């Protein structure tokens, strides 16, 4: 992963699914942090999501 | 082949059998691959990885 | 006053060039209303970004 605290804005404004490493307290694990399409516009979740 | 595919989903959306794909882009690809990637396909029923 | 309200519109019809293509900035999501734009007076691209 290239993507930091702000990667992961330009990622999803983009419209690009971005992945993230999650790191707790005592454990570790991968979740997904959008479901956003390649669609342009965020103001129309029916197109974007 | 993600514009063949986006081609062929937003065919069978047409067709009244709708579809949704998910597609990535090689090993490891960075923002300068990703954003070329990202403007010729900017529509919906597609996502990127 | 055409289609070309937008300049992302222009960047995917210069890709559609033999001899040129066009590529949007990195450097955060700059989507630009094409009456915007500014001068540029006979500058050459041959070695150049």
């Amino acid at each position: 992963q290239i993507y930091e605290s702000i990667d992961l804005d330009e990622l999803n404004e983009n419209g690009i699914i971005s992945i993230e490493f999650v790191r707790n307290r005592t454990n570790t694990f991968f979740r997904i942090v959008d479901d956003v399409t390649t669609f342009n516009d965020k103001s129309d979740p029916v197109k974007a999501e | 082949v993600h514009a063949e595919v986006a081609s062929f989903v937003k065919e069978r959306s047409d067709a009244g059998e709708p579809m949704r794909a998910i597609v990535g882009g090689g090993f490891n690809e960075s923002k300068e691959q990703l954003f070329g990637r990202q403007a010729s396909l900017s529509n919906p029923r597609v996502s990127l990885v | 006053g055409g289609a070309y309200d937008y300049t992302n519109a222009i960047i995917t019809d210069i890709n559609q060039l033999p001899d040129f293509e066009a590529k949007l900035s990195p450097f955060g999501d700059k989507n630009l209303e094409s009456s915007k734009l500014d001068k540029i007076e006979n500058a050459n691209i041959k070695d150049k970004a």
